[PDB]
């Protein structure tokens, strides 16, 4: 029946004809088209050629009109006719989008099929203002144990993955996306979350295999990826951070929670430069425009925590930010340092001493502080990172030590364990009533006996006993929230019956 | 994952043989260019009478 | 300073700048079509062997190739404000860009009375029924009381259609219908 | 009217006609939902001028119509605008209803003349003992605030307000220039869970200017400005003693040399505008004590890099009289306030000024607080009796100093418990005066901690036991 | 159409046409030469005036010399044909033994492929270097880069993988060199006669060669990576088979373009580089991939400007690149060759669900204790090495010898050393680095593993240099 679809198409389009205000081009060169004529465009307004291609005017100027190119500017010969649309640039947004590829301009590339929004979006709204927003108090959970003990994230805060190339800035973002899957697939409507991953200028082939990593987990049928890549126009590569929050903000208008990353936001300082330095715009420094601070503040502040008279909605957006030899006082460093809340900073140095994920704990913040933590977590972890921060004031003493006191011996004791007890595999998230049974293990003084080699031994036999034989301890830590003091004693008993007989 | 994949084999076989066997049929009819003239401009009477 | 009447097309550059300040003192004393017989003529004037020559030769001097204009423009027929403006062009070395103040002075000119001609790019021309009825169809259409002037151009790329620009309007029905045929492919 | 003719970003072209505007006007395009205000800054010739914007630019098409006020921006000014939240144009942002007053004042005004100002120095007392002691604050100085989140900054500005309301009876502005949404809403709130703000009467004692991050860079200029006004208002009307709260002021000195750079100018040192040192001048000269009253200002501070000589913070260093500086080191220690008494400053301590009752009482307390920090260490590395009789007084007085600072403050009263206190001056050198010469010394240390005078002090040490 | 030139500013040559625009990226032959002059269109002006850039020189031009058009872009000859051959940018051949004579010509600008056109699998391509095959595998269809300064084995270590690789492969292999001393593609030429890959008398070779050396104009530095990479996509499209690629240097693909493109009319950005600078890289770097009609290994070299990482570059190639080899000064003025830096050189399939659990902890046991011999530098500066515990005395000349030991004597470098060439596999690696760290060659001094092959002839080493006391 494949004649019978064609010939369905084809009486079921719109051939109607119309009007339009058009204007020929002038002088096209790498890019930007000059345009005589189109006397009634608004700024920003999307036209389109005559080609196929369509373009985006930035520049309203007396005699010309500066329009930037959606594509290959070879197609384009001056002397060419260039329609109006008439409308800002706006994206298909809805439910049926989960689980697809799309790039910048909401098209399909995966080759399922088109997308059946029926809704739409424009790109260039505002934020909420003061009063819709309410402070921020639930978790978003990581699964990563360095980053729910130490430096938490809510649901509406802004945190920066920033670091280095090579150092697990991507791996930290993609188990968060696995991790969500414990819910996703529960009753529990307000405590589910959608995550949203942007690639700005990445080769086609990472993203082939990034979007297997996530297929594998079944993890992409509540995951939208948006792809503008390298090989992909200068503009295009601009839209696309803007094109995912009007898509994370459908969730966020309804009720419902979501999560946004931005891989990468040097990438788009990057791909903005070229289409000013183009459009004789004047340079400042770096060779960036003067307005280079605006161009990410509303982008950031559209993630809110909104209230209940609202619907109760949230986002919560992660931007990634790669810095040159750890060199954070740069200009692109210091304009998103300033916007958002917390940094976690990935050293290259620690990544290859062992430490893996390699989170620097010393420079590392997070200002909504522990007001986004379980009760549970909060009340063991607060020691710990006092236990820990103690450590590093000491660690200097570590190489040649020996002839010191017995409560300095002890303070570098603890902090080698509590160190082996925050290192963790890729692609293995945990639970939050696990997390915290792993940290009790410690911070109580259950394992300054045991030799600092077999920290790792231990508790990979100790978490999967306490999933098949203590199975009903960690739903009173997960239903409860707190760990009151029932469970205290409950859970003291258990980790000394399994240190006993531990070593065969 | 043989009996769709290769249905799209032909899909695109179909279109690929009309869009070259459209432009070699209606470049001799020059007989249906003396009514396509006499169509538009209808349409143009059509069209002229909605700003007016 | 004073003020000054703004032309209904306003064109831009160094060409613009003098037919625009030539458009502001000849529609002040009601003398616009005075200037622009004067203007078809000394288009006629300059391109002359003789005075073609020496005027964009760059070594003779400034005032001598004003001297031998401003009696060139004396003894004629000129003694209007136009005379000012040659002897204005000849001070500010814009004597090379006169056929671009006078070409853009007509079309400036024209608006007064003009109607942005239209461009129907089909094919050979046809009979003259076809003719009279497009030219009394877009009469419709002006609703400026001017008579519309109209070009005829020749374009075979185009399989069966026509293209109809009314000033800047642009309808459109041609062989973009073809290319309307990727909902058969894109769906 | 005038029309538009060219926009290019975040700048706007208009023509006019006859009634060309002067600089430092402010236009207003019609035709759209939103106000937005166009101030003219460049006369471009052949009747034409370079305005910046102050909202989003997008959907306004080359040839629309704009009319002129004919003045700078005029705001809602008056004793009615307390208590609410207002943009840099005045209009509100908190959905309370339009704010109603009856007269208006322009925001771009000039200095005071020179025979107006004060021809001597006076101290401001705010009750705090660590501030009105050590580093005091002169009346119509400059103060800088270092220090950042974490450390018990926002309690020090909603106590500020409480104390100068009570003590001298003047108002206060707040001055958000660049802020985050999110950190300008909790303090929205937690004004109101203090009660220096107030929904129910007319009881408020502070007015709230917000001109938040995500705004176009010609709108985070200006609002250093508007909450500039509303200050002047209760200084040249009423004849108060005004307080000032910008946060902060490197966001001031940043989106000046954005508008300088979408201009078209070429940039200065490091790359910051060339008109760094006027532009802080005029603004910073209208902070002054006149005849009438005065308008004190407190101002944070980030420097950037850690460079103390970059020219963003070397422009605005010369304006300050006095410096405090909130330490996180004494933060864990649990002294509240954590104002660090060694590393601040102030220009106006000086036995010409202060006199000399204030100057000999406030000097050893420095002195000693010196001794202890180099008797320390010995003490870490080597032990404790090795050192002599004469220093182990010294060592123990420092303990009672460092927590007579302590201060329970009145914002606080629902959490901590305590009773909030306000010393007046002639307590805190009263006090210290005694500490010094061992006369309070056989007391213990937690008789010191947290109470209001030095009378409050004896009556806590019979409770002991 | 012809049209006339109106104006020559250095390579930046513009052209005014009268009645036909031809549009960007064609080509125009100039009339009038005894050579072939070709330019190509960059930008319109209006008024019918482009501005192209030249393929050649621009010497002996005046104006008013009509020129041709094309209709097309430089179609080059491509085919079975051109193996064992040197050609030019535009197609002609420079090796003097007469014409091309192929029947498929195709142009070398064209686009890339869609997302539904890649491959996902992994591999591991086997070389026979220890440092390579320990701690950054190579991959099957995968992009590999080779950085670094000016003189520490870049040209070498690419040679090498002609000698171990594309002998024992069974398809093709393309070599195009971009920029470099024409010298040394004559030093190619001659040792590729001798082993037999370039065969002069019949048709059994399996190399192609397209050359454009450091003495073109800098329009002809900028087309020849382009070039190069559209004969070996014919060998993955039209045909089947297994493609490799080696490309040396590619830091002059983005410094040619720098050089003309402030004539072109652009303001320049950070430290000196066009604007346009992350995008026509991106061109480039998106046609040289895996699709399910074949697979592109592809080496490349790529120059760091006076050991600097951080410039813009080299810092933004490493986002197309798997397996990065980054070579480094400060182990080759130590006598390490091949001097590759373990602790900057990754992979994206070091993971212990493709080598295996057992090459996975090596790897990561062997940066461990390199890493850890780093922080401890610090302190023998200060205190000495004999005052140090008994604990780390031994941590040391444990990574001393694991230093020692990765460096191989290579086979082309034997007019170097003359040391014979070694080869060591996979399994023998892994082998030879689990001894040294669980302890089992304490007995031994450090120059026993000094340009070894193997384990075996470490102890071989050991005992020959004892006799001599
Ligand atoms: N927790 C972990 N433990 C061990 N290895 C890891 C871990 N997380 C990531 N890796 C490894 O680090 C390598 C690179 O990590 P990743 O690509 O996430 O870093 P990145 O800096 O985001 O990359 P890019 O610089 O391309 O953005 C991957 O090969 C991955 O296998
Ligand atoms: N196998 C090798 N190991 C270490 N160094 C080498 C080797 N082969 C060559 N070199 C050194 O590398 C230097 C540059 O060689 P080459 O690779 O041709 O230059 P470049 O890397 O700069 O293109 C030479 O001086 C030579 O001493
Ligand atoms: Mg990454
Ligand atoms: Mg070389």
């Amino acid at each position: 029946e494949v004649s019978s679809i064609l010939e369905e198409r084809i009486l079921g389009a719109d051939t109607s004809v119309d009007l339009e205000e058009t204007g020929r081009v002038l002088s096209i060169g790498d890019g930007i088209a000059r345009v005589h004529g189109l006397r009634n465009v608004q700024a920003e307004e999307m036209v389109e050629f005559s080609s196929g291609l369509k373009g985006m005017s930035l520049n309203l100027e007396p005699d010309n009109v500066g329009v930037v190119v959606f594509g290959n500017d070879k197609l384009i010969k001056e002397g060419d006719i260039v329609k109006r649309t008439g409308a800002i640039v706006d994206v298909p947004v809805g439910e049926e989008l989960l689980g697809r590829v799309v790039d910048a301009l909401g098209n399909a590339i995966d080759g399922k099929g088109p997308i059946g929004s029926k809704t739409r979006r424009r790109v260039g709204l505002k934020a909420p203002g003061i009063i819709p927003r309410i402070s921020v108090r639930e978790p978003m959970q990581t699964g990563i144990k360095a980053v729910d003990s130490l430096v938490p994230i809510g649901r509406g805060q802004r945190e920066l993955i920033i670091g280095d190339r090579q150092t697990g800035k991507t791996s930290i973002a993609i188990d968060t996306i696995i991790n969500q899957k414990r819910f996703n697939d529960g009753t529990d409507e307000k405590k589910k979350l959608y995550c949203i991953y942007v690639a700005i200028g990445q080769k086609r082939s990472t993203v082939a295999q990034l979007v297997k990593r996530l297929t594998d987990a079944d993890a992409m049928k509540y995951t939208i990826v948006v792809s503008a890549t390298a090989s992909d126009a200068a503009p295009l590569q601009y839209l696309a951070p803007y094109s995912g929050c009007s898509m994370g903000e459908y969730f966020r208008d309804n009720g419902k929670h979501a999560l946004i990353i931005y891989d990468d936001l040097s990438k788009q300082a990057v791909a903005y430069r070229q289409m000013s330095l183009l459009l004789r715009r004047p340079p400042g420094r770096e060779a960036y425009p003067g307005d280079v601070f605006y161009l990410h503040s509303r982008l950031l502040e559209r993630a809110a925590k909104m209230n209940d008279a609202f619907g109760g909605g949230s986002l919560t957006a992660l931007p990634v930010i790669e810095t040159q030899a750890g060199d954070v006082s740069a200009y692109i460093p210091t304009n998103v340092i300033s916007i958002t809340d917390g940094q976690i900073f990935l050293e290259t140095e620690l990544f290859y001493k062992g430490i893996r994920p390699a989170i620097n704990v010393g420079l590392s913040v997070s200002r909504v502080g522990s007001a986004a933590q379980t009760r549970a977590m909060k009340q063991v972890a607060g020691t710990m990172k006092l236990e820990l921060a103690q450590y590093r004031e000491v660690a200097a003493f570590a190489q040649f030590g020996s002839d010191l006191d017995a409560a300095t011996q002890q303070l570098l004791s603890r902090g080698v364990r509590l160190t082996e007890l925050l290192k963790q595999g890729q692609y293995a998230p945990m639970a939050i009533e696990e997390q915290v049974a792993v940290i009790y293990a410690g911070v109580r003084g259950y394992l300054d006996k045991l030799e600092p080699s077999k920290i790792t031994k231990f508790e990979n036999a100790f978490l999967s006993h306490v999933i098949s034989q203590h199975q009903a301890l960690l739903g009173k830590i997960r239903a409860d929230g707190k760990i009151s003091e029932e469970t205290d004693a409950k859970l003291k008993e258990i980790v000394t019956n399994f240190l006993a007989g531990f070593e065969a | 994952s043989v009996q769709n994949m290769m249905r799209q084999k032909e899909q695109e076989h179909m279109i690929r043989w009309v869009e070259k066997h459209v432009v070699q049929s209606i470049s001799a009819q020059q007989e249906k260019e003396t009514i396509a003239k006499c169509i538009a401009d209808l349409k143009l009477l059509a069209k002229k009478a909605q700003a007016q | 300073f004073a003020k000054l009447v703004r032309p209904p097309v306003q064109i831009y550059g160094i060409e613009g700048r003098y037919a625009t300040a030539l458009y502001s003192a000849a529609s002040k004393q009601n003398k616009l079509e005075q200037v622009e017989k004067e203007l078809l003529r000394v288009a006629q004037i300059l391109k002359e062997p003789k005075v073609a020559a020496s005027i964009m030769n760059p070594y003779v001097k400034r005032s001598v190739k004003v001297k031998s204009l401003s009696d060139m423009t004396a003894k004629e027929k000129f003694s209007p404000l136009t005379s000012n403006l040659i002897n204005l062009l000849a001070e500010n070395g814009r004597l090379s860009s006169t056929p671009g103040v006078i070409s853009a002075f007509s079309t400036m000119m024209s608006v007064h009375r003009g109607e942005v001609p239209c461009s129907v790019t089909t094919a050979s021309p046809l009979d003259e029924a076809t003719l009279t009825e497009l030219k009394t169809v877009l009469k419709s259409f002006l609703s400026k009381g001017q008579i519309l002037k109209l070009e005829v151009k020749v374009d075979p790329s185009i399989m069966g259609g026509m293209i109809v620009r009314i000033g800047e309007k642009y309808v459109d029905m041609s062989a973009k219908t073809k290319i309307q045929k990727l909902s058969r492919a894109m769906r | 009217t005038g029309r538009i003719v060219a926009v290019i970003g975040a700048v706007v072209d208009v023509q006019f006609d006859e009634g060309l505007p002067p600089i430092l006007n402010a236009l207003e395009v019609q035709g759209r939902e939103t106000r937005l205000v166009l101030e003219v800054a460049q006369h471009l010739g052949e009747s034409t001028v370079r305005t910046i914007a102050m909202d989003g630019t997008e959907g306004l098409v080359r040839g629309q119509k704009v009319l002129d006020s004919g003045a700078p921006i005029k705001i809602p000014v008056g004793p009615e605008t307390l208590g609410r939240i207002m943009n840099v144009i005045g209009e509100p942002i908190d959905e309370r209803g339009p704010i109603k007053t009856k007269q208006f004042a322009a925001i771009h005004a000039e200095a005071p003349e020179f025979m107006e100002m004060s021809v001597e120095q006076e101290i401001l007392v705010t009750g705090i003992k660590v501030v009105d002691l050590l580093a005091p604050y002169a009346k119509g100085g400059k103060i800088g605030l270092f220090g950042g989140a974490g450390v018990g900054k926002t309690v020090l500005i909603m106590e500020l307000i409480n104390n100068v309301a009570k003590a001298h009876g003047g108002y206060s502005v707040f001055a958000g220039v660049g802020e985050r949404t999110r950190e300008g809403n909790d303090l929205y709130h937690e004004m109101i869970e203090s009660g220096v703000i107030n929904l129910k009467d007319a009881t408020s004692k502070v007015a709230l200017v917000y001109g938040q991050m995500n705004e176009p860079p010609g709108a985070r200029a200006r609002v250093a400005l508007t909450g500039l006004t509303v200050a002047e208002y209760f200084r040249d009307q009423e004849g108060q003693d005004v307080l000032l709260f910008i946060d902060n002021i490197f966001r001031f000195t940043q989106a000046g040399s954005e508008v300088s750079a979408l201009l078209g100018r070429i940039p200065s040192a490091v790359g910051y505008q060339p008109t760094l040192a006027t532009d802080m001048g005029t603004m910073q000269e209208r902070i002054t004590t006149t005849k009438k009253g005065s308008i004190t200002s407190v101002q944070a501070i980030y420097v950037p890099a850690d460079d103390l000589t970059d020219p963003a913070p070397a422009t605005t260093f010369a304006h300050l009289d006095a410096t405090t500086v909130l330490s996180r080191a004494i933060a864990e220690l649990g002294i509240y306030p954590a104002v660090d008494p060694l590393d601040s400053t102030s220009r106006i301590m000086d036995p010409n000024i202060v006199g000399s009752e204030h100057y000999d009482v406030a000097r050893g307390v420095q002195k000693i607080l010196q001794d202890y920090k180099s008797l320390q260490d010995i003490i870490a590395i080597l032990g404790m009796d090795e050192l002599s009789e004469e220093d182990k007084l010294t060592v123990s007085r420092a303990r009672k100093i460092q927590r007579f600072l302590s201060q329970p403050f009145q914002v606080a009263e629902v959490f901590t418990g305590h009773l909030g206190k306000l010393v007046p001056l002639k307590e805190t050198i009263k006090g210290f005066q005694q500490i010094l010469a061992g006369e309070y010394d056989h007391l213990p240390e937690q008789a010191f901690y947290m109470v209001g005078p030095i009378e409050e002090a004896v009556a806590k040490a019979d409770k002991l036991a």
